[PDB]
């Protein structure tokens, strides 16, 4: 990626060259050629998509990342920041109001929300019928309030909460679509859920009797970063994706990559570069996002259910972001991993960090600005009503 | 119908409590997520003080009263408006429509 390697120096930057429709240009500087591949490749999301076999399906992926994010609205910015404001007002009442809970915390990854959100209404929108979801314990009762919509006193009055399966209803805040959204049962044990969750969307496809030209019940599977790489059965079901009695049109991935097992690196966690490399056996499509650019998880949300719904195949999220506290009610990180909780330790949250960018680049009004820190305040009240 | 004379109907067309009836006979009438509100409507899209309705001189008017998200009469962002029968009012994810009385 340096230009001493391909023999070319600070003298050709202003030397004009031949592109071949690079930019939808013949020609172009050199200048301006590094100046758009590194808007397209290396700021907050980073692309895995050449292995790919089709040329066609090459190309539309291509031409969408070198476009870029389209501009966000006004109104559309203040609807990702309400939702990272219930994010933040629920783990608050949860820490507070009740104990143990230090363990399923999901500080640190907040921007999770606001992703399942854009992936739920981007299918609303296509005209679908169901989303079913699986996932394992970190964040579940957020996923339970903020996403499929029941009540606190539903929540809180055998087994556990953080085991139960549930079913609700998602309406479209700037559309006419509405999407049934349910979350199954599972054990401890990690991964188990992955084949169950297959076959309860394979059996719905059949009920609803639509063909070839159907398949509108999306598989939305959550994992953790360690034992993605290391248990067996993640492959496994992943080999049954185009299989005669098996194939359900493709599942949405979403990797919490929080650089931690429980005490453990990824040093000594797996053998591949990046946790999401069983995606280049299989020939599907990688999107890496940075959790603290709120603007950027909602782009990949959308971009992944449009590709998803056009191919028909499997597409994998990897959400970079971090752990706050220990997984143990009472256990020290920094006992480990000293280094590492040095620089996590007294962050600014990602609420925080966002309302400071949109009130520091003065596209708000007088009335609009007082708006945004009244919300944070409405939606602790309410909580703690 | 048998709506009293000066009186009016919202009744909710896309909610949770889809349905739902409320009656405007009073000079002001608050709507928001604050459980004292005249018209009651738990979402986390709506904020606790969101809108007021006013009855003027035998007429019906709609106003924002500072919310996040706005109100939106007939799909088009508004500040305040006097609202006809069969106009559709947006307050969040709820969807509501206005039905006059006699005069
Ligand atoms: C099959 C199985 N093996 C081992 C465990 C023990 N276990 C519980 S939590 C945990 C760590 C998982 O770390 P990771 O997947 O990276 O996610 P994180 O909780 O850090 O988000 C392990 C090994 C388990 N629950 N199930
Ligand atoms: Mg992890």
């Amino acid at each position: 990626l340096d230009i001493e390697t391909h023999n070319l120096t600070i003298w050709d930057l202003d030397r004009t060259f031949n592109v071949g429709g690079f930019g939808g240009k013949e020609t172009m500087t050199l200048r301006e050629v590094l100046s758009r591949l590194r808007a397209a490749y290396t700021l907050k999301v980073g692309s895995e998509y050449t292995h790919i076999l089709d040329r066609d399906e090459r190309t539309w992926l291509q031409d969408r990342l070198e476009a870029g994010m389209p501009k966000p609205t006004q109104a559309e910015q203040k609807y990702i920041l309400q939702k990272l404001n219930a994010a933040e007002a629920f783990e608050n009442f949860l820490q507070t109001k009740y104990v143990g809970q230090k363990r399923f915390s999901l500080e640190g990854a907040e921007a999770l929300i606001p992703l399942m959100d854009s992936a739920i209404d981007t299918a609303a929108g296509q005209g679908l019928d169901e989303v079913v979801i699986g996932m394992p314990h970190r964040g579940r009762l957020n996923v339970l309030f903020n996403i499929v919509g029941k009540p606190l006193a539903s929540i809180f009055n055998g087994d556990v909460k953080y085991h139960l399966g549930s079913e609700g209803q998602h309406l479209q805040m700037f559309g006419d679509g509405e999407i049934k959204v349910s979350l199954t049962a599972n054990p401890s044990h990690l991964e188990a859920v992955n084949p169950v969750m297959e076959g309860i969307v394979r059996a719905k496809q059949d009920y609803l009797d639509k063909g070839v030209d159907g398949k509108t019940v999306v598989p939305l599977l959550l994992h953790g970063d360690a034992a993605f790489a290391g248990l067996g059965i993640v492959p496994e079901t992943i080999n049954l994706a185009k299989l005669r009695g098996y194939d359900v049109g493709g599942t949405i991935h979403i990797v919490v990559n929080n650089q931690i097992g429980f005490t453990t690196t990824p040093d000594s966690s797996r053998s591949m570069h990046y946790a999401t490399d069983y995606a280049k056996a299989f020939g599907c499509p990688v999107f890496h996002v940075n959790g603290d650019d709120p603007e950027a998880v909602v782009w990949v949300g959308q971009l992944a259910t449009e590709y998803r719904r056009r191919f028909g195949k499997d597409v994998f999220i990897d959400l970079v972001c971090y752990r706050l506290r220990g997984h143990n009610e009472a256990d020290d990180p920094s006992m480990t991993q000293p280094k590492m909780y040095e620089l996590i330790t007294g962050r600014e949250t990602v609420r925080a960090q966002y309302t400071e960018d949109l009130l520091g680049r003065g596209d708000l009004s007088n009335e609009d600005a007082e708006a945004v820190v009244r919300d944070f305040h409405d939606q602790m009240e309410s909580v703690f009503n | 119908e048998n709506l009293p004379a000066g009186s009016a109907l919202l009744v909710v067309k896309r909610g949770p409590n889809a349905g739902a009836r409320f009656l405007l006979d009073q000079p002001t009438t608050t709507a928001g997520r604050h459980p004292e509100s005249d018209i009651f409507l738990d979402d986390v899209t709506v904020s606790r003080r969101h809108a007021e309705f006013r009855i003027n001189e035998g007429e019906f008017e709609v106003v924002d009263v500072g919310s996040l998200n706005g109100t939106y009469v007939n799909r088009e962002p508004r500040n305040a408006q006097v609202m006809q029968t069969g106009d559709e009012i947006q307050i969040g994810k709820f969807r509501l429509v206005f039905l006059a009385g006699p005069a």
